[PDB]
């Protein structure tokens, strides 16, 4: 029923 | 009738022991003496006799410490890691009540005591008296836990995680290595920011895995859910992270125990959008014992 | 020491991030029905208008007219190759199209206004989606005037 | 329906009264419990920001009833041990947060060792609630607990306690830019046909970020110098960079009501500065009338310093008014007319002995009616009204009517009126000079006493 999303790693960016 | 004679067995130092508790199944709560890994276990087994008048032939009396690993409520599955011996007395008979000393000489003890779902760990003594059909047999528990000391290394947890060109954030974790009454201190930093937010939260999650290779069951509990943010944040926004881990009371992590069961635990970051949809990252963390100065 | 007081240290704010306007502006409004055509092919259309500031969107303001038919279509592009749970839409309501019954069918004024609510409860779950946004579908639906 | 806000004041009186049936028979924990519970209601998004003020203001008198039950038992020797820690149990943030604060104060006045952190601590744990209803209700619940424990200069010399003022500037001003952020936010959530609605919802709730003003002000410690480095230069930071008119018009209001007007004097210069820069929807007029008007209030005070000489408040405001205006990009003429009436009041009541400054004011007044390629004023044009309520003063306020026609720049603007104005204006001076008796006239006043004349006929 509830929609679920895995966080992806996020690689060589900078802010 | 009853039974002819029961068996009690009490610790030389029954008094100035300390003892520790075991959550069981349905909420119950146990009490048994508290042993550490090296401690030699020592006593009396005291017999009790009962029906006076009558006699009880027996073919040898003894005593037992077991450490042993269950699986699945399967009586066949049990495997004992520890097992010594003492032999208190040959065949013969008994007319009235008696005791025997026992001593084990320093106990190896090597893995912490633990009641789960599919997996129980537990430490007693065993005292036998062999009958020629039906052992009169009497179990005597005792919790042992493994202690630990401040690791070598300690490292943060820190990592930027997101949904690209929807929501990047940075979270931060103090440690990766707790104790069972540490505090989870950290932080959570919003970098972009394009989805509206309802709350945000962090769970601890306890998973006990149990099997060898493809047979492999894990069975996951959620111990705490903590609300950490309630609202929409923007860019530049720091939420502070402050979880006590002594409101929960955990055990402390058990990694491939005789090669039989793990017990793992983790910190699942979750945060929960306006139509009730769902992000999240798992993070594992080590929980540990630590040795009272 | 009373009280553990431990935070990690923080990097201050920005002023134009703390003041300036959230990036998260999204609303889809589903109104105003009306009848298009005559006698057998008359079909009910609505006016979906949107509101937006994400960069992924092409036009922060549009307005375009839409038939029942169209979310079906949309539903169906999606479901296919998106691999996002789409959620359901108000009905396909065959048993009001059949003849003499005691209201004006798929043209009452009650099942018109619960319809269009359904299409506002719709459109809003779904253009909202991460997923989904990248679709070249809901663009196509929400902003070109014809799909 | 309004019932939501009913059911919840019910709720609240319910387990309210588990709690006091709790602390009256000493089960500490239980309480906190229901404390809890009553504390939950505030969780809520369905209230409008008047109903959700009346569960509030509910709920922080119950509170009050823990807070003075810790605190006594706290001052009886009887302490709970990881109270601080305990509350923080709690899975939902809001009744946290809320216990967190409470237990805080009590923390400070018990443990004044722990002050300056604790302080520390609960403004900054407050982050957590980024909804900005919520959050400007936690952020003032924060504010008004804190309202006698801040640190300050006038304080019992107990030299185990923590913190100094600069640590509740920092306390305040942090509260103060979180409360705004929080509130200039409500202007963009929601739906969007409800602009106007906003906008009246963030207007009953203005209190709430300016009583960190209002808290500023309060302490003692508070001089002129901090006022300049630290606390105004911290509220200015704020309110410009909010581009909010709606906030900036509060706020700098506010900061002239709430301020004494020795600190407005070392400031002119910097809150005029301010002004120009601020967003076009800001009524500019009416903030620098509200200080001009403090001023004057201040100038005929006795038993006070005055206006001292090297503060020049008339060159200041003229030359500021002026840059001001140049700011503003469609400023209404009868506006800029009002701004000429307030530097003639300014001139009049804190300079009296100076008539070339209010002839300067005329002087410059006809300077911008020439300026403006102006179409025949009417009498029901507002820029009439103002012109006419601007030449009025003079003749109304001054002792010797025979002073207002040796003005050599009030009469030019009597060429600017109506027929209908001219008429009834001259006569309105002229029927003053005959209502109070005249003495022998001068050459320069002989001449303007005809020139009325000629106006009122003509
Ligand atoms: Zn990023």
């Amino acid at each position: 029923q509830p929609e679920l999303y895995l966080m992806n790693t996020m690689s060589h960016h900078h802010h | 009738f009853g039974p002819i004679c029961e068996i009690d067995i009490v610790l030389n130092d029954g008094e100035t022991r300390k003892m520790a508790e075991m959550k069981t199944e349905d909420g119950k709560v146990e009490k048994h003496y508290l042993f550490y890994d090296g401690e030699s276990v020592s006593g009396k087994v005291n017999l009790a006799f009962k029906q006076p008048g009558k006699r009880l032939e027996h073919q040898g009396i003894r005593i037992e410490f077991v450490g042993q690993i269950e699986l699945f409520n399967d009586k066949s599955n049990t495997h004992e890691f520890v097992n010594l011996v003492k032999e208190l007395a040959l065949p013969g008979e008994l007319t009235q009540s008696r005791s025997y000393d026992f001593e084990f000489m320093q106990v190896e003890k090597p893995y912490e005591s633990y009641i789960g779902a599919n997996v129980r760990l537990r430490y007693f003594l065993k005292v036998t008296i062999v009958r020629r059909l039906t052992d009169l047999v009497k179990e005597y528990d005792l919790i042992v836990h493994q202690l630990a000391t401040y690791p070598d290394v300690n490292n943060s947890i820190k990592m930027e995680v997101g949904i690209e060109d929807c929501l990047h954030i940075e979270f931060e974790y103090n440690k990766s290595k707790y104790h069972l009454k540490d505090v989870i201190v950290g932080k959570i930093y919003f970098l972009l920011v394009r989805i509206k937010i309802q709350h945000m939260e962090l769970q601890l999650i306890k998973k006990e895995i149990t099997g060898i290779g493809p047979s492999t069951t894990t069975e996951t509990e959620t111990i705490a859910k903590y609300e950490i943010m309630d609202g929409a944040p923007v860019k530049g926004e720091s939420i502070p992270i402050r979880l006590f881990l002594a409101g929960y009371d955990p055990t402390p992590t058990m990694r491939d125990v005789n090669k039989k069961f793990s017990v793992r635990y983790f910190l699942n970051l979750v945060l929960v959008d306006e139509e009730d949809r769902r992000y999240f990252k798992q993070q594992e963390i080590i929980l540990w014992r630590k040795a009272p100065e | 020491t009373v009280a553990d007081t431990r935070r990690l240290i923080t990097k201050p704010q920005n002023l134009n991030d703390a003041y300036g306007p959230p990036s998260n502006f999204l609303e889809i409004d589903v109104s105003n029905p009306q009848t298009v055509g005559v006698g057998r092919g008359r079909f009910t259309t609505y006016e979906i208008r949107v509101k937006t500031n994400l960069p992924i969107f092409k036009l922060k303001e549009s307005t375009v007219r839409r038939r029942y038919s169209d979310f079906e279509w949309l539903r169906s592009e999606l479901e296919r190759e998106s691999k996002v749970v789409v959620p359901p839409l108000p009905g396909k309501a065959f048993l009001r199209q059949l003849p003499f019954r005691g209201d004006d069918g798929i043209f009452d004024d009650n099942f018109i206004e619960e319809r269009k609510q359904g299409l506002e409860q719709f459109i809003n779950k779904v253009a909202g989606h991460p997923l989904a946004q990248n679709e070249r579908c809901l663009h196509m639906f929400l902003q070109d005037e014809i799909i | 329906g309004s019932k939501l806000l009913d059911e919840a004041i019910q709720a609240v009186k319910v387990q309210s009264f588990q709690m006091k049936r709790c602390l009256d028979k000493n089960k500490l924990m239980d309480a906190l419990k229901h404390a809890s519970n009553m504390l939950g209601e505030l969780r809520t998004s369905m209230l409008s920001p008047k109903s959700y003020y009346e569960l509030y203001m509910a709920i922080s008198d119950e509170l009050h009833y823990l807070e003075v039950y810790l605190t006594d038992e706290f001052a009886k020797g009887r302490k709970v041990a990881d109270l601080y820690e305990l509350v923080q149990y709690a899975g939902n943030i809001i009744p946290r947060l809320y216990l967190l604060i409470t237990v805080g104060v009590v923390y400070v006045k018990s443990f004044p060792q722990s002050r300056k952190d604790i302080l520390k601590d609960l403004v900054e744990m407050c982050r957590g609630v980024q909804h900005p209803l919520r959050g400007l209700f936690l952020r003032n619940y924060l504010l008004q607990c804190t309202r006698n424990i801040l640190p300050d200069e006038g304080e019992p010399t107990d030299e185990e306690t923590t913190g100094d003022i600069s640590d509740s500037m920092d306390f305040v001003l942090l509260n103060f830019a979180e409360m705004n952020k929080l509130w200039v936010r409500m202007q963009h959530q929601g739906h969007s046909r409800d602009r106007e609605k906003r906008e009246r919802e963030r207007q009953e709730l203005r209190i709430l970020v300016g009583t960190n003003l209002v808290r500023l002000s309060q302490l003692e410690g508070v001089n002129v110098e901090r006022y300049k480095q630290i606390v105004l230069t911290g509220i200015l930071e704020q309110v410009v960079n909010c581009r909010d008119a709606l906030a900036q018009e509060y706020l700098m209001e506010c900061i002239i009501q709430v301020f004494p007007d020795e600190f407005h004097l070392q400031t002119l210069n910097p809150f005029l500065r301010a002004c120009a820069e601020l967003h076009q929807n800001v009524n500019v007029k009416n903030i620098i009338i509200a200080l001009i008007d403090r001023l004057a209030l201040f100038a005929h005070r006795e038993d006070g310093p005055g206006i001292p000489a090297d503060i020049k408040l008339f060159d200041i405001f003229s030359q500021q008014v002026a840059t001001v205006i140049q700011s503003r990009q469609d400023m209404p003429s009868e506006d800029v007319v009002s701004l000429q009436v307030s530097l003639i009041n300014l001139a009049m009541k804190c300079y009296p002995d100076r008539v070339d400054y209010v002839d300067k004011v005329l002087e410059t007044t006809v300077e911008i009616f020439n300026k403006l390629n102006l179409e025949h004023i009417a009498t029901s044009s507002a820029v009439s009204k103002e012109l006419t309520r601007l030449l009025k003063i003079p003749v109304d306020t001054y002792n010797n009517i025979l002073t207002v026609l040796k003005l050599k720049h009030f009469h030019p603007l009597f060429e600017y009126f109506d027929y209908e104005s001219r008429k009834s204006m001259s006569c309105y001076v002229l029927s003053n000079v005959l209502d109070y008796n005249t003495e022998i006239v001068s050459q320069d006043q002989v001449d303007s006493i005809m020139n009325l004349v000629s106006t009122l006929i003509q």
